[PDB]
């Protein structure tokens, strides 16, 4: 405790998690009450259940602000959806997590990237429905989908929102590369950190 | 339907990515 926590994959509508402002993708739950959630066990579930219908303090690390904040949630059986928080999580490390995005740079007209609607300089590719094996990356995926549709999650810094994008890489589209956009990776190519 | 997986997710000991509802 350490760099591990429960990554917030998703939150349901009208859930205690949504009510409390837990943010899918960007948030990691790292503590509940005084308990540091640095091991993958039942502590989080067990404490939400032992405190059902009562306010509970979480600490939460957010990638877009790069700060830990405290969040009060009221776990509940009463809100009509699944779970006491209504959140989907996965035990994970936030240490290097924000490094694994790829920044869309210039986009050529008529290119695969343009046909997909990738937006120059404001789009960041953050995921896929494909699972990366270790030592694979975004370029692995582009390279193995020649002529095949690839479904990507993309975060946009200008609208501050995520959306699903499908791109069909095409080495024979006529211009350079199989995407026809530049891609940046590294220090100046991560999701902009927001003062909030 | 098939879930969006952040690029920093890695498969488990069973080549699965289980996401938990809490």
């Amino acid at each position: 405790g350490g760099a591990e926590g429960f990554h917030l994959h998703g939150v349901q509508e009208n859930s205690p998690a949504q009510q409390a402002g837990l943010e899918p993708y960007f948030d990691f739950i790292i503590t509940i009450g005084h308990s540091r959630l640095n091991k993958e066990n039942d502590t989080l579930k067990a404490l939400l259940k032992a405190n059902v219908e009562k306010p509970v303090k979480l600490e939460v690390f957010n990638m877009k602000t790069m700060r830990v904040r405290e969040v009060e949630v009221v776990p509940s059986n009463m809100w009509g959806g699944q779970g006491l928080l209504g959140a989907s999580v996965r035990f994970c490390s936030f240490r290097r997590a924000s490094e694994q995005v790829w920044h869309v740079l210039d986009v050529e007209p008529s290119s695969p990237a343009a046909l997909a609607g990738l937006r120059p300089y404001t789009d960041y590719v953050v995921g896929s429905d494909q699972i990366l094996q270790e030592s694979e990356d975004f370029f692995t995926l582009i390279e193995s989908h020649e002529g095949k549709p690839l479904k990507l999650m993309v975060y946009n810094s200008k609208s501050d929102s995520c959306r699903e994008v499908t791109v069909t890489p095409n080495a024979a589209w006529g211009g350079e590369g199989s995407l026809g956009c530049g891609i940046g990776y590294g220090y100046l190519h991560r999701i902009p950190t927001q003062p909030p | 339907s098939n879930p969006c997986i952040p690029f920093f997710y890695r498969a488990d000991e069973n080549d699965e990515v289980k996401i938990t509802v809490i």
